[PDB]
This record gives C-alpha cells, sequence and structure tokens, in this order.
C-alpha cells in the first residue's frame, strides 16, 4: 500500500529524489551491507531502481506470492488487465466474485501438478 | 560396410588400491604375487559368455570405461596394451586370445584358484591355475607406470582376493623371491578395493558425478633431494657449528630421562637406558664429531634451500640459562638438560614450512642412502630381508614419523632462532607437478543435445561435496569437450573455487563456496539473464548486480552443464523429483523459474567428455592444419598433402601431431607355409603393399615418426618417442623350458625418421625431401621400409588377422610437412588391392573420397548409461580377505564400426 | 577335419551316438571374430537328429566328441564346411567356422 501511494503520488516521487540529493543518500549500502559483511557513476546520485521502496517490495515478493495458490495467477494477469483499466480496490474485489470459477484446474496443465504437491504439501496450509 | 549390432554384456573392473612400480632408484620392490579365489560363476547369465579375467594392469592408460568401445565391447584386462589378462584358457593381450597350455585347462570354474607372479627386476608376469604352472609368461614389456591387480568381470561372478597375511593365506607356498602383495600398501591408507578411474559413484540422494582420480606416480617412489656436497661453509656458520649441535646431541634423549628408560653409569646409549646427558665427550668421538657435522649439514640444507642468516639483536648466550630441573636429574657427573637449554623463543610460519622441508631433505637422503644399501619398502618390518615400512618418500610418509621428524629440527630452528640469526625464506616458484595431460583434469558433465532449451525459466543444483576447481552453469549445445569452460563464448559459467565468473574470460563474481553447498544455477530466456545461487542466497557481482550475465542473445539454446576438477565430487540434481530440491523453495519457486527436469520420467541422459584419444577426420575449417589431395599426374601418384598453414607466424599452434590413414589393411587369413614394368605374371599375384611418405625440405627428419598403427592406438604423448610404444612378447613353451612360441605384440609400429638422415656436419635442412617407403606382406606378415629406395635394417612380423593403419607422427617444423604418397614400385601392388576388394586387381594406383588423412583428438563426447554395474565389495574376513559379488545383470546393443574395429 | 579344444568339460564318460537327438545350445562365429549366429540369443536349445546329414558335416562329426555337459571350441575348414556355395547371404565362400558348442542334455 505504501508503493501504491508512491506510484500514484506524482509530488511523492519529484520530493523523493529532493531528500535524496539534498541528503546525499548512496542508497547502496542499504543493500551491499551484508554483502560486504560476506566479503564481497550512472545512479551516482539518484535512480528509479536505487529506490528503497522496490528495495523492500523485492524481498517481499516472494513472502506475499508466498500464500497465493498456484489456481491464482491465472487471475493475476486478468487483474493486471483489469487494474490496467484503473479499477479500485472494491472494484477489482467484485470483479473477482465475477469470476471466482475462472481460476486454474489442477489437471489443466502438468505445470500446476507439482506447483499442488508442493504448495499444499506445507505444514501451514490449510484446506479451510 | 554396414554397421554391425549384437548385445553385449557391461563388464566392470575392480582393483586393490596396491600400486606397484620400478625405477631408477626406485623404494618399491620389483617381485610380487597375489591369489584370487573363485567362489561361483554363472557360465551363461545372459546371451553372450560370463567375462571373467585376472591379471594385471598399468596406472596411465588401463581406463576401461564403462559401455562401448575397442574391438565387440566389454573391455576389461588384456583388451589393450596397458593390461595383460588371464582368464584360464587364455593370455589376454593387445584384444587377442592366445590359448596356453595347462595341467587340466579349462575355464575359471567354481572353486578356482588363480596366482599371479610378477616380477619387476627381469620383465616377466607368471601364471599359476590351481597351483599348477601356465606354460605361457609375457616378457619385453613397458615398465613406466605402475602395476596394480585388477579382476574384469561381467555379470554373475563372485571372485575373492587373496592378498596374504591378514587378507588371506594364498592357500599354497608363494615361489621364493617373490613377496605377498599386501606388503605394498602405503602407510596413509587402508587397504581397500575400489574400481578403475570412474566418473559416478552412488550417493545417499543420487548419483555423484566424479572428477578424475589423481594417480600416484612410480616417479614419487624415488627420493629426490637437493644434493648438500658442493656447498662451501661459510665463516657465519663455522662460527655457529658447536651450539646448535650441542643443543642436538642429547635432544632425543631429554624425552625418557627419569622413566623406565633412566641411563646408568656402567652402560652407554643403545642399551634400553640410552640418555647419557652429562656430554658427548664421554660419548664415542666418531657419532660425536659426526653429530657436529650433521648440524652443519642441516645449514648446508639450508645453504642449497635458500636460507641465510643475519645477526641483530642481544646475543642470546647471556639472557638463556640451564635449568637443572628436578626432572632428568642422573648420578653420572652431576644434572644438566639433555640438550642445550633455551628459554621462551618463537617461529613464524615460514620457519614452519622451511623446517618441513629440511625434514623432508633429511628423510630423503635417508632413504635414498638405505636404497643404495639395497633396502626396499614393506609395511611390515623385515630386517635380515632389509626392508622397512618408512622407505617411502617423505610426501607419501604417515603424518605420525612426519610429526617425529619434524619436532627434533623444529627445536633446532627454534635455538638457531634464539640467538637472532635471520631463517631467511628463499624465493618462491610456482611448478606443477604434471602438466603434459591437461585434458585428464577436467571431466566436462552435460546433458543431452535432445533436452536443449530455447525459452522459459529453468532450475537445477548441484551440490559441491568437496571444494576443489568445479565449475557449474549453461554451455551452448556445440561445447567442444577438449576446452575448459569460459574460454570461448559457448560457456557462460560460475567458477566458485575461488569466486569467479566464467565467459569469454575471467572475472570475480561472488564468494566460494564450501564442503556440502548447493549451488542453484538459474537461467531466463525470456529476459536473457543468468543468475547464480549460492546456499539459497544471490549471489553477486563485483558492483550491486544481481544477475551474472545480460543480454544474452537464444542462439542455438542452453544446456546444464558441469565440470569437476582431479579429486572432486559433485552431486547434480537436474530436477527429476522435486522433493530432493533443497533451495527451490527458497529460491525459484516463488519467481517463475521450473526445474530442468521437472515432467520427465526416465532420468536425464548426462553426457560426460571422455578423455581418451580417438582418431577423426580433420575440419575443413581448421585454421592450422590443412590437407590437400593432389591428383596422381603422369609421373607422381596421388598424394594426400600437409601442410602448416599458420607456421612461422604469431599465435601459432606447434606440437606434436599424430596422423593416419582413415582405412586399414588387414593381414591375410591364413599365412603361407614355410624399362621398370611390372611383369603382369606375378605382379596379379604378389602380396607385397608399398606406399611412402615425403618429408618436405625444411621439415626436421629428428622428430618425423613413420610406420604403422593398430586400432587401438590411443596413446596422446607431446613428447613421443620409441621408447612409449607399447609392446608385449608371449613366450610359450613346455612344462620345462623349452620357449617355441615367442610372439611380440604391439599397438603403434613406428620407425624414427632421424636413423634414416646422414649425419653431416652442419646442413641437417636437406634440400632433398625425405621419401621413406613402408612394406608389407600380407601372405608372410612380415614388414620393411625403405630409406631412399634401399632395404632398411628394421622388420617387423605380425600375426594373422591384424589390422594396421597407415600412420605418421611428425613434429611440424615447416610451411610444408609431410606428404602421403600412394605410389608403385618395381613388382609391388599398391595400397588400393589392399583396402579395397573391389579394386584387388586394378594396378593403377587411385585415391578414393573414402580415404582420408585423420588427426588423434584428444577428448571426445561419449554417453554414459542409464544404469551401471552394481559391486557388492566387502572384506569377508580375516581367513578369506576381500570379496567381491555381482548378479544383476545389464546389456547393451553396441553398433560396431568394422573398419575402426570399435563399437 | 575338425579341431575341438575342450572349455569347461563335464563328465567325458557318455558320448552321444547313434539313435539319440542331440541337443547342443551352441554359439557359432566367423573367423574374423564376428559372431553370426547363436541358440541362447533365441534362447531354445537346437536338437538336432544325429546321423541324417541335417547339419553341416563338421558340426556332425565335432558333436561325437564331447560328452554331456561338455563345452568345446571347434574349428571346421570350409571342406566340412558350406564351402564354396558358402550359405547364400550369410556366410561368404571359403570360410572357416568356429561354434562354442555346448552339449548341455540329451533328449
Amino acid at each position: 500500500e505504501i508503493f501504491i501511494y508512491w506510484s500514484k503520488s506524482h509530488n511523492f516521487k519529484r520530493e523523493e529524489q529532493n531528500f535524496v540529493v539534498q541528503n546525499e543518500i548512496n542508497n547502496m549500502s542499504f543493500l551491499t551491507a551484508d554483502s560486504k559483511s560476506k566479503m564481497a557513476r550512472r545512479g551516482d546520485r539518484y535512480s528509479v531502481q536505487t529506490s528503497l521502496i522496490v528495495a523492500t517490495l523485492k524481498k517481499m515478493l516472494p513472502i506475499g506470492l508466498n500464500m497465493c495458490a498456484p489456481t491464482d495467477q491465472d487471475l493475476i494477469m486478468l487483474a493486471k488487465t483489469r487494474y490496467a483499466l484503473k479499477d479500485t480496490d472494491e472494484e477489482v474485489r467484485e470483479f473477482l466474485q465475477n469470476n471466482l470459477h475462472l481460476q486454474g484446474k489442477v489437471e489443466g496443465s502438468p505445470s500446476l501438478r507439482w506447483q499442488m504437491a508442493l504448495y499444499r504439501g506445507l505444514p501451514g496450509r490449510e484446506e479451510d | 560396410l554396414l554397421l554391425q549390432t549384437n548385445l553385449i554384456n557391461y563388464v566392470t573392473s575392480i582393483r586393490p588400491n596396491i600400486f606397484v612400480g620400478r625405477a631408477e632408484g626406485s623404494t618399491q620392490y620389483g617381485k610380487w604375487y597375489f591369489e584370487v579365489m573363485v567362489d561361483e560363476v554363472v557360465p551363461f547369465l545372459t546371451a553372450q559368455a560370463t567375462h571373467l579375467r585376472v591379471g594385471w594392469a598399468l596406472t596411465e592408460g588401463y581406463s576401461p570405461y564403462p559401455g562401448g568401445g575397442e574391438g565387440w565391447g566389454g573391455n576389461g584386462v588384456g583388451d589393450d596394451l596397458y593390461s595383460y589378462g588371464f582368464d584360464g584358457l587364455h593370455l589376454w593381450t593387445g584384444h587377442v586370445a592366445r590359448p596356453v597350455t595347462s595341467p587340466g585347462q579349462h575355464l575359471l570354474a567354481p572353486e578356482d584358484v588363480v596366482s599371479c607372479c610378477l616380477d619387476l627386476s627381469v620383465p616377466s608376469i607368471s601364471f599359476r591355475i590351481n597351483g599348477c604352472p601356465v606354460q605361457g609368461v609375457f616378457e619385453a614389456f613397458n615398465l613406466d607406470g605402475l602395476f596394480f591387480p585388477v579382476v574384469s568381470f561381467s555379470a554373475g561372478v563372485k571372485v575373492r582376493f587373496l592378498l596374504g597375511g591378514r587378507h588371506g593365506e594364498f592357500k599354497f607356498l608363494p615361489p621364493p623371491g617373490y613377496a605377498p602383495c599386501h606388503e605394498a600398501v602405503l602407510p596413509r591408507e587402508r587397504l581397500r578395493l575400489e574400481p578403475i578411474k570412474e566418473y559416478r559413484r552412488e550417493g545417499p540422494r543420487g548419483p555423484h558425478l566424479v572428477g578424475p582420480s589423481r594417480c600416484l606416480s612410480h616417479t614419487d617412489f624415488v627420493p629426490c633431494p637437493v644434493d648438500t656436497v658442493q656447498i662451501v661453509l661459510p665463516p657465519h656458520l663455522e662460527r655457529i657449528r658447536e651450539k646448535l649441535a650441542e643443543n642436538i646431541h642429547e635432544l632425543w634423549a631429554l624425552t625418557r630421562i627419569e622413566q623406565g628408560w633412566t641411563y646408568g653409569p656402567v652402560r652407554d646409549d643403545n642399551k634400553r637406558l640410552h640418555p647419557c646427558l652429562v656430554n658427548f665427550h664421554s660419548l664415542p668421538e666418531p657419532e660425536r664429531n659426526y653429530n657436529l657435522q650433521m648440524s652443519g649439514e642441516t645449514l648446508k640444507t639450508l645453504l642449497a634451500l635458500g636460507c641465510h642468516v643475519g645477526m641483530a639483536d642481544e646475543k642470546a648466550e647471556d639472557n638463556l640459562k640451564k635449568t637443572k630441573l628436578p626432572k632428568t636429574y642422573m648420578m653420572s657427573n652431576g644434572y644438566k638438560p639433555a640438550p642445550l637449554d633455551l628459554s621462551h623463543v618463537r617461529l613464524t610460519p615460514a620457519q614452519t614450512t622451511l623446517v618441513d622441508r629440511l625434514a623432508e631433505n633429511g628423510h630423503n637422503v635417508w632413504a635414498r642412502d638405505r636404497v643404495a644399501q639395497g633396502w626396499s619398502y614393506s609395511a611390515v618390518q623385515d630386517i635380515p630381508a632389509r626392508r622397512n615400512p618408512r622407505l617411502v618418500p617423505y610426501r607419501l610418509l604417515d603424518e605420525a614419523t612426519k610429526r617425529s621428524n619434524r619436532d627434533s629440527l623444529c627445536q633446532a630452528v627454534r635455538t638457531l632462532l634464539g640467538y637472532g640469526y635471520n631463517i631467511e625464506p628463499p624465493d618462491q616458484e610456482p611448478s606443477q607437478v604434471e602438466n603434459q595431460s591437461r585434458w585428464d583434469r577436467v571431466r566436462i558433465f552435460r546433458a543431452e543435445k535432445s533436452y536443449t532449451v530455447q525459452s522459459g525459466r529453468w532450475y537445477f543444483e548441484f551440490e559441491a561435496v568437496t571444494t576443489g576447481e568445479m565449475r557449474v552453469g549453461w554451455a551452448r549445445p556445440e561445447l567442444r569437450p577438449d576446452v575448459e569452460l569460459g574460454a570461448d563464448e559457448l560457456a557462460y559459467v560460475f567458477n566458485g573455487h575461488r569466486g569467479q565468473r566464467w565467459h569469454l574470460g575471467s572475472e570475480p563474481f561472488g564468494r566460494p563456496w564450501q564442503s556440502g553447498d548447493v549451488v542453484g544455477c538459474m537461467i531466463d530466456l525470456t529476459e536473457n539473464t543468468i543468475i547464480f545461487t549460492l546456499n539459497g542466497e544471490v549471489l553477486m557481482s563485483d558492483s550491486g548486480s544481481e544477475t551474472a550475465f545480460r543480454e544474452i542473445e537464444i542462439g542455438d539454446g542452453f544446456l546444464p552443464v558441469c565440470s569437476l576438477g582431479p579429486g572432486q565430487v559433485g552431486h547434480l540434481n537436474l530436477g527429476q523429483d522435486v522433493s530432493s530440491l533443497r533451495f527451490f523453495a527458497i529460491c525459484g519457486l516463488q519467481e517463475g523459474f521450473e526445474p530442468f527436469a521437472i515432467n520427465m520420467q526416465r532420468p536425464v541422459t548426462t553426457w560426460f567428455s571422455k578423455s581418451l584419444p580417438q582418431f577423426e577426420p580433420v575440419p575443413p575449417e581448421h585454421p592450422h592444419y590443412e590437407v590437400a589431395r593432389m591428383d596422381g599426374t603422369v609421373d607422381t601418384p596421388p598424394c594426400l598433402r600437409l601442410a602448416h598453414r599458420t607456421w612461422g607466424s604469431q599465435n601459432s599452434l606447434v606440437e606434436m601431431l599424430f596422423l593416419r590413414l582413415s582405412l586399414p589393411v588387414q593381414f591375410h587369413q591364413h599365412f603361407r607355409c614355410t624399362d621398370n614394368r611390372d611383369d603382369p605374371e606375378i605382379i596379379l599375384n604378389t602380396t607385397t603393399y608399398y606406399y611412402s611418405v615425403r618429408v618436405f625440405a625444411g621439415q626436421e627428419p629428428s622428430c618425423v615418426w613413420v610406420g604403422w598403427v593398430t586400432p587401438d592406438y590411443h596413446q596422446h604423448d607431446m613428447n613421443f618417442d620409441l621408447s612409449k610404444v607399447r609392446a608385449v612378447t608371449v613366450t610359450m613353451g613346455d612344462e620345462q623350458g623349452n620357449v617355441h612360441s615367442s610372439l611380440k605384440c604391439s599397438n603403434c609400429y613406428m620407425v624414427w625418421g632421424g636413423d634414416f638422415v646422414s649425419p653431416g656436419q652442419q646442413g641437417r635442412i636437406s634440400h632433398t625431401d625425405l621419401v621413406i617407403g613402408c612394406l608389407v606382406d600380407l601372405a608372410t606378415g612380415l614388414m620393411t621400409f625403405t630409406a631412399n629406395g634401399k632395404e632398411s635394417n628394421t622388420f617387423f612380423q605380425v600375426e594373422p588377422n591384424t589390422k594396421l593403419f597407415p600412420a605418421v607422427f611428425v613434429l611440424p617444423t615447416h610451411q610444408n610437412v609431410i606428404q602421403f604418397e600412394l605410389g608403385k614400385q618395381k613388382n609391388i601392388m599398391p595400397l588400393s588391392a589392399a583396402m579395397f576388394l573391389s579394386e584387388r586387381k586394378n594396378p593403377a594406383p587411385q585415391c578414393p573420397p573414402r580415404l582420408e588423412v585423420q588427426m588423434l583428438m584428444p577428448v571426445s563426447w561419449s554417453r554414459m548409461p542409464n544404469h551401471f554395474l552394481q559391486v557388492e565389495t566387502r572384506r569377508a574376513g580375516e581367513r578369506l580377505g576381500w570379496a567381491v559379488q555381482c548378479q544383476d545383470p545389464l546389456t547393451m546393443m553396441a553398433l560396431h564400426i568394422p573398419e575402426e574395429n570399435r563399437c | 577335419g575338425v579341431e575341438i579344444e575342450t572349455i569347461s568339460p563335464g563328465d567325458g564318460r557318455t558320448f552321444p551316438k547313434k539313435g539319440q537327438t542331440c541337443v547342443v545350445h551352441y554359439t557359432g562365429m566367423l573367423q574374423n571374430g564376428k559372431k553370426f549366429d547363436s541358440s541362447r540369443d533365441r534362447n531354445k536349445p537346437f536338437k538336432f537328429r544325429i546321423g541324417k546329414q541335417e547339419v553341416i558335416k563338421g558340426f556332425e562329426e565335432g558333436a561325437a566328441q564331447m560328452s554331456l555337459g561338455q563345452r568345446a571350441k571347434l574349428t571346421c575348414t570350409p571342406d566340412v564346411a558350406y564351402g564354396a556355395t558358402g550359405h547364400p547371404g550369410v556366410i561368404p565362400p571359403n570360410a572357416t567356422l568356429i561354434f562354442d558348442v555346448e552339449l548341455l542334455n540329451l533328449e
């Protein structure tokens, strides 16, 4: 939700680098500090890739995608399409209720079958 | 003409790690004896007869790779000249079975005894069946390399190794002068039975790919120290010639005082009350000044190594004292420390390494001297037989004795350091023990071409059991087998021995692993990215980049590839079973990646770079070597000229090259009992065939070999000479001597071009081309050579049904090197009748397109079988020894190439 | 005519005489070392009536010398073999035949 606000508020983007340039934020120590502890120019001042919001997102993303079942990615890409049509959170929730039965099938693809095995085999996955 | 197919049983070989060999000043005794006990043998478990052979083999080329190969597969002992085998009826050598007379000859039946006698003082390998001698012995065989026991067996056998002493009792009396083979075990290792150099061993979770096994060498049993004679003794050393001797006159005596070995005035050293701590003046004078000049000898070793001394600080003589301890108190002329006492003094690692090699150079001089007095090695000590368990070079010695030697001289160098005199390390020179066989170091493992992927995101694991030079990554389908990964664009690999990434070079990336780590490689053909994950953690380059490689073209595709160095173990987990993956959920599962073999039934066909030389035709696009086919004119016969394209230029390729023709000549099935125009009545009946080679001007004949090779020649030596030619003579006779059948067999039939040149004062670059000719008589098996139209002294005789390939071994030293001439002479038939049946009565020589010149590629690709023979090996007990069992059958259908005689 | 070398001899007492069928489980090979026929591939013993000249002369005269359970290596010259006419499409003219015969049983 923080990244949603960042992605939508243009002034938040605009004064993000203003805070960066005024504080001389390197943005590399916040990611490579453990690399130095592990003994291991172009974007020297500011870049979108060095932002801490997405820097946190790339680490959170496997965790967030872990909860979602393998039958729901097909809903994710069509959700990307309807989100591209600028549908709010309430609207996309209603569209999910409009197409709940359009989710993936276990025998619909051999790629999904092993995904069910390695997803449902976790102790924390409850069938209810 | 047509390739033949047949069902062939899988054959594996099992050896004990008992290695023996001879060399100049060798520390290994050259006479040995062992036995093989046959428990159960199935005569026919499958359609092919059960294979079971016993004999010796050579450590530097006997590589019976499972699957197809020489002849009709199932290669074991005796199928090539790197091994000699006996199976109860034949003395197998050079893939030829020769019957031998025995007292009741038969195949290796259950409840049988096979005794092997090895002599290295003279070349001889004797055999005994059930104690009855075998009337046939190998002689005149190569000594280079090491000889070890080995049994080659198909499925359905139970054999036991009788090694005598503790691992058996030999059930018989070994011949005099022949020692039991169990005495040859090196002290650092324990006796065990392992197969020959392999590429796969089973593991708890899966097959472990195995990098080349490091092999011990005969040259590693000769102790070669640095000579300590031509050293003028320096003034600063004679100045300290005394204290460094006084401190080592009873240092070995200090430990045992005030114990059961406590000295007494009535006796002296070596009388179970040794110490005598008083002084060395009381001790005998010759060993006394001997100990002084042994301290000097250690200082001379320091000089020859590169150690020099310098005095800076306060003299230790002042601030040192002798401590009359309550321990080591004696009644004989007062009490004192047995060596000269010393206070707090330390030693840096340079001194540790230096004292290590100083003890090495002491041990190797002692061993050299003992050998010069005749002594040798035996794991059990025999003083009247003059054998010791410690007559091996220091590098092969045991850690107990290493520490015991190093302790005394560590005290000595410590006492030297106390006086402030510097121990100067010498210069560092990097050296490699083995350099020639650069190919028996990397064994590239990859998948079959049909598994090539050109899309999607893929994942696989590679558990690094060891932490050596092992590379894992992705490679293109046309990856060369004899080139290390990363040298070209055909590899995108991460070398994690020290944390480097390799693609058209090498640059640092990530961190090296440790034992047990799992390297999860990525590939993303959609995003054109390659990532390497170590223990579930994404590796980093020397920047903030998360991807090892980027902007990679799709190309022909990529394959999961890995390679292993010598003595390395790596488990490859391509992903056939998803549960077997360790870090897939941690990295790969949540980011759209999939296992490489996620939906497959059979295991992925994995191809390994087979490091055994084979003969293949020259590529037409070869930048260095080209072969030109010159048409036969009115006066010149057809020729195959070899010219070096890039000779005499920068970055050229200059190395020993082996050349051969693509077609053989087979000798007759039965040998016969007991102007300038060819006469038609006799040229149609002659059995003599002649070919010649033109050594061009500027090409030195000193590095030219000309002759014939049998199709089992796989000897790629860059420093090749006639000594390395494999050969063996098998002599057969009656029960009491009477050698009546002395058969000489060899794979390489070469002559030296340096013996065919007139030794003038100067002008070795002859303006006239050297035309060496070769004549072979198929009806008799006798073959000779002509220097310049005149016959030479050298000749060879071969057995019937033998195949010879026209070969020339040469080191290129000119723009034009050689030229294969398919000519003919007076009443001599050209090769067109000795290679083509349809051209048997065609006198005019021709060069048909099938005949073409071939190189000797060192490494060629091969396929690892989806199943391997299950061998049960264990120690049955003290009385029996080690038992080998194999019952599960495995059969392969092999396509056999007739002319090359290989399947 | 034929040269016999014993391989795994059995009893050496009872020989196949006239009147009873000879059941051999053999393995044939050409002199060059290329196998051309066997019976273990078919997994059925080769039963031939003795004395009726149904088998080649070399094989027929060889089979008498081995005993029950005796395996021997024969060597049949082309004269006692198919000879100049050979075996059409299988054995070339004037070839010497080596047979790894094993007289496993009689009847």
